[PDB]
């Protein structure tokens, strides 16, 4: 989750 | 967020290329993470002459080398910086860029990057730009959008004349209201938002939102063990008619399937029988009506009825007509609970009514109800936020403007509600979300989170549905309830 | 128990140093148990200067030299014997007391075992004692309570001011009141109950119990194979009216689910044909009345149909009304059979009607119905087991109190049930206990066993619910009654 | 690598502060993988004042708002530019710096993020910066050290004075030397090798290289289905004595086992017969000797039996006299085949004679046997690759130097083998070695190829042993070096 | 069960 | 395997 | 292990 969010 | 890039390089002091950068790379990522392992695929990179196509120079550079193939289309007539920086980087690290598009040109490739225009677009697309988008529409090629896809509005959704159908798309910082709103949300296909350095204050600032599982998780209201049905609250609901007597009933029970305490209806005799036939917990008040229709000589028992209870829904079912609107207007002036305001008691609103009243109110309109209250077409209400908020705000009220993406919001904060399917177009499913939203203020939200949980948990029961959804009928999403409830936590 | 302990010294002989070892030897088996190897944990032992501090010590010296790290925080002014000896051996064995405690203590610590006030504690919890509470409930550590949560009142479960919430209680003996009725049970986490070397005898004298599954199982009636409807008796119910058509069909399904053999209701005619719409297997009599309410007039009817049955429950969605108070108590004065009293046949009721009765009664008040019938606040009564001991004593009957934690007492013998969910915080789940309740006294149980053996069920079937709790109704409930029986055996 | 970032930035064109940005970027993403969801932890994040210390301070401003605590302790006198320009954004960002260290500051995080030192270091650490890495290593925490644990000398492996162990370490475009040789490879834990966008052909460009999986599948030699036992070669291989009677049967194995076509040993009678009492399949010729070594007296019965073979593996277990000295040096003058060099024929060996030698030569000394060849200590040879290289070039050889890490090369092309364990660090691993070289030769793969192969195989083998690796010996890695094989493809 | 109830 | 080498 | 050891 640091560089994504879906 | 063109405020966030801003403030960002301007105050803050990122370089704007360290933030073009970051935003490539997330996209290589985000295609690796989709497609596995990059390197057996070839890449066909689509970059207009912005800062949309300097993230694809960005992404094109970072594959020379580790992918079979990668080539640039460059269909722009000259360059901002940040682009021509990175079309620099690209051509002295080895890559090959053309001017020209060839129909052809796809045969040879297996995934388009699609970089032409992001949130820079302004007006239709035309011309060549247009031919391009059109051909990868038809190649059935794997389509990633930078940003956006090429052609939506992203402050719409709208369809600026034609736009990219993508796969993936990568989205930076937040998801844009043209990835929640249709058709963009359609045409964006599975949406990825990277985080590409913007301080997390900022990202945090955006005043429009997506209800998520953890936002609904934490306003679930609490079950102390030691409690009763008082705890849990009473409802009232004033519905139905000798037109519609199963509305009543389909709202009664989204209140108590929610965890509502105590819930009576309020129904013309014998239509109230129906309700207890079907589902006896629910309480079904016989109303002595004249011709089969509430009406002013219903006035004061139904606010009697009211004074026992802690929210009153009211129009599920009433029928619209003379007598109907005279009832409705008198009991909404004199209620002074909180009031959740559905189908025909909107058809029949004086929204005079709204503005004297001291107490809250919930109205849940259709797109189709939206339109007569406000005396405008449906197609300028539908997916309208601004106007939405304008009128909640001039109606001290929270309005939820259902649709595939609903839209919650009491002027000052708007929400969108993306969970759901096309089961819910169906007659009914309305009815049970206005018992939903009356059922979580009894327990103690206020109107505006009550609404909040409930388009988020009535969406997401009906994903629930084990069959195929447009066999999904009202009675069936109240069952999956309790489950979406479970699954929330 | 404080009886239980003096005889057990004074008469059995059994040194109170003994009783105390064990007790805190007990407390460490059970932290094992609960937190597995306990070698990696550092403890924080608060002791007051009485027998519970006493009980602490015992646990603080029984960890050194096996775990990572021990102390004791000395809370008290002065020790009582068994207390002093014990702290004697904690020192001469190595271990450390403090008497200062420091907030940032609990830094350093993993697990708290509270050992200030058991049995022994008097009137509210304030000073440093209050802060040292207040302490460890901010801390998010795990929370171990010796004999009683301390600030719990352990013959009310009282909060005195301020108590501390354990993860895990380790009781000596038996279970005390005040583990058992909230707020107490709420603060007691997971309650183990430890022999501590009381004679059997002893522990077995102790008149006020919690039904456990075992009780129940073996006061389940027998279900031979040659047998027939009549073998499993007969119910009358008398419920319902124009307001409330599904009430009765609540009751009337809870009857037949626990395997009574003939259900009747006797409704107001045209509700009545609600019931037998959703189960045509229940027997729905049409009552001609003038206004939809139960009356005198119907008085004769009403015995009439009550000749054929075994037991007959009255009140369920009656109304309250003057009509109905003349009707009801007019049949109670001359029914000569067992008289199940709920909801509206309580709010009406005279008490000198129970008095003047020669046949049983059960009544099952929610707390706002008792309230009313004996003229106290619902404060006074809720919870309140002497009150209702005394009112069961001078009426002749058997009190069913409902709550999280129901009360059932015939003035002799009071249990208590522990079996249930917030499911049941909600309209209707009362209507099906008393069906329940009728249902197993026509199966030929005492009313004081039929309803010991109803509350644990009607809890029971609502934990077995699949989804999310607060999602309940009443009709599922009925549904999963005899999967409870099943579980049960 | 100096090279590499030097072009990167100013002939490729890439900013110095995006490829730092991506460099810290890889950490965070490198830690998320490794110690899965971030958001849990508290980050303490060590700077020094060169380039190493502004990766660490991309670290931490991503880090900051997105886990529970980050705090920087910056060690250095003063910030090269890219340094403070980082240092810049993370307090603009709103983070914390300290500029003095206290010993108790450790307790208060679950990480440390070791950014003091990197490529830059020069000389011995001492003071402060040696009583932090100290503090660190004692301290428990989990440590990720940025590019290169600090105090490990990266053109070398060497602890300078004191050094930081690892958890984890991030490196950027290639594996240094310092990371594969020990004892910097023992403190590095676990190496992530993190592409941060130099191009491609640069990182290809690096001489010295770590010998792969993938580089050994496609230096396997093909085993056509029309193939017979000449297909595959002719290996000699001229070893043992009275005294070392087993190392030839292991030799021979071992060149059996890696698919050669025929193997033949010749050894002094009766020693030859305990080759084929254990393994059948060998050829073991007799050499009538006149004390139990080979001597002079021998010469012309091996050049005999060299004439039919593609490879002579010649040493193990000959014995180092004056007769065996005399022996090797004129047999190694006068054979025309390719030669591999081990053990004895090694501590006897006259270097001058592999300059005369027109034939191709492998030596696989281990460190106390290549010390007594080129006349220096153990210590100074040992993970030497420069001397390798200088050696290899001069003697026109390939010399494979054992050790945990085993160095290969010809002077011109260096890789580093670091498959195995410890359960080689016993008598008799090198003489299978040996053989497997000689063995690879006779299949067709060059010198260096068939030494490349070799010594990952056989570390390979070595790691797929069942039981605990000190219990391995030489005949149960023969074993294994099939399932080695199958599993490299 | 001889030590403890639950 | 385009971030990251082991 | 705090009662037995085996
Ligand atoms: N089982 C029952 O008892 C049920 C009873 N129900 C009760 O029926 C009552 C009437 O409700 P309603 O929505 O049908 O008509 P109303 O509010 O007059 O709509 C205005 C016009 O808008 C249109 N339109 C319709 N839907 C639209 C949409 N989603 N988005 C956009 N446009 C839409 C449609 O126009 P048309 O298709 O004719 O062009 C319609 O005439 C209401 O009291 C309800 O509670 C229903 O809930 C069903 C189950
Ligand atoms: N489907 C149907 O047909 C159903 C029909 N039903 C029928 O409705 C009739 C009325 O029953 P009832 O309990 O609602 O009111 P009643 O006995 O007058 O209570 C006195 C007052 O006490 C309160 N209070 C309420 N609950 C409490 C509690 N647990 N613990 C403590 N306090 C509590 C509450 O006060 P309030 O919340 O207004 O302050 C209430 O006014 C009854 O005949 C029943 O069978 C219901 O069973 C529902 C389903
Ligand atoms: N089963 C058989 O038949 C076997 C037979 N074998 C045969 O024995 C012969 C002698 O071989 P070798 O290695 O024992 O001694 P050699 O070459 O004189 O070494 C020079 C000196 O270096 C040292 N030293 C030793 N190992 C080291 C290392 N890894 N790294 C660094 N230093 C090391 C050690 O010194 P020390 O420990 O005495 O200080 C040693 O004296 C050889 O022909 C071999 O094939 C063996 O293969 C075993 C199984
Ligand atoms: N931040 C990143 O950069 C993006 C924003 O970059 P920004 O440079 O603002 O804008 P974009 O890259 O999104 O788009 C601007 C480009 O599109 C052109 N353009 C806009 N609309 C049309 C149209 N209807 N027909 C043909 N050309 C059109 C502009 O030309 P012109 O300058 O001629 O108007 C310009 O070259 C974000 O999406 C994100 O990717
Ligand atoms: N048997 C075991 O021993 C226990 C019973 O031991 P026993 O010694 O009776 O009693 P407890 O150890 O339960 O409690 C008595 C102690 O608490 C003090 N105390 C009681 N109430 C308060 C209050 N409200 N504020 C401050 N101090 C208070 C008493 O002080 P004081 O003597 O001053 O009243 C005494 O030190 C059982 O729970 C079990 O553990
Ligand atoms: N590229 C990235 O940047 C790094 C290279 O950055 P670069 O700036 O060259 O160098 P580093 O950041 O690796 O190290 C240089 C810093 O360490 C100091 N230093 C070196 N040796 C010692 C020592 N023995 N004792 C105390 N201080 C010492 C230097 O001080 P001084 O300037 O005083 O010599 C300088 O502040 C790579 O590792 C990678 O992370
Ligand atoms: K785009
Ligand atoms: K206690
Ligand atoms: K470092």
């Amino acid at each position: 989750a640091w560089l994504f969010e879906a | 967020m063109k405020e966030i890039d801003e403030l960002t390089i301007k105050e803050y002091g990122v370089d704007s290329r360290i933030l073009m950068e970051r935003a490539g790379i997330s996209v290589v990522l985000a295609m690796e993470e989709e497609l596995g392992n990059l390197s057996d695929y070839r890449f066909l990179v689509l970059c207009g002459g912005g800062n949309n196509g300097g993230d694809g120079f960005v992404v094109a550079r970072n594959l020379l080398g580790v992918v079979k193939d990668v080539l640039v289309v460059f269909l722009g007539k000259k360059k901002t910086p940040d682009c021509e920086y990175n079309y620099g980087l690209y051509k002295k690290f080895g890559g090959k860029v053309v001017e020209q598009f060839e129909p052809s040109i796809l045969n040879e490739f297996d995934v388009v990057v699609d970089a032409i225009f992001g949130t820079g677009l302004r007006g239709e697309i035309t011309g060549e730009y247009a031919e391009i988008i059109n051909l990868v529409n038809k190649s059935g090629k794997v389509v990633v959008s930078v940003d956006v896809p090429s052609g939506i509005d992203s402050n719409t959704g709208k369809v600026l004349r034609t736009a990219v159908k993508a796969d993936l798309t990568v989205t930076f910082g937040v998801p844009k209201i043209g990835h929640i709103l249709f058709p963009g949300r359609d045409l964006t296909g599975k949406l990825k938002v990277a985080n590409i350095g913007h301080p997390v204050h900022l990202i945090n600032s955006i005043n429009r939102y997506v209800i998520t599982r953890e936002m609904v998780r934490s306003l679930l209201p609490e079950r102390p063990r030691d409690s009763h049905k008082g705890t849990y609250g009473k409802v009232l609901i004033i519905a139905g008619s000798r037109l519609y007597s199963g509305a009543p009933v389909l709202s009664g029970m989204g209140s108590l399937k929610v965890g509502t305490g105590l819930v009576k209806l309020a129904v013309p005799f014998p239509q109230n029988l129906i309700a207890t036939s079907r589902f006896p917990e629910l309480i079904s008040v016989p109303i002595d009506t004249e011709k089969g229709f509430f009406s002013l000589q219903n006035l004061q028992e139904c606010l009697e009825l009211s004074k026992d209870v802690d929210v009153v829904a009211i129009g599920p079912g009433l029928g619209n007509n003379e007598h109907v609107r005279e009832f409705v207007n008198e009991f909404l002036k004199t209620l002074e609970k909180p009031a959740v305001i559905d189908a025909d008691a909107i058809n029949v609103l004086d929204t005079s009514v709204l503005k004297e009243r001291k107490s809250p109110a919930v109205l849940t309109p259709h797109p189709g109800e939206m339109a007569r209250l406000v005396k405008k077409t449906v197609g300028d209400v539908k997916y309208n936020y601004e106007l939405a908020e304008e009128f909640a705000k001039e109606n001290d009220c929270v309005l939820v403007l259902k649709s595939a993406t609903t839209i919650v919001t009491d002027g000052e904060k708007t929400l969108f509600n993306i969970t759901g399917n096309t089961g819910l177009s169906k007659g009914g499913s309305g009815d049970v979300l206005t018992g939903m939203i009356a059922g979580f203020i009894a327990q103690g939200l206020s109107p505006l989170e009550a609404s909040t949980v409930s388009v988020y948990l009535h969406g997401f029961a009906a994903e629930l549905f084990e069959q195929d959804e447009r066999g999904l009928t009202a009675s069936e999403l109240l069952r999956l309830i309790p489950e979406a409830i479970r699954r929330l936590k």
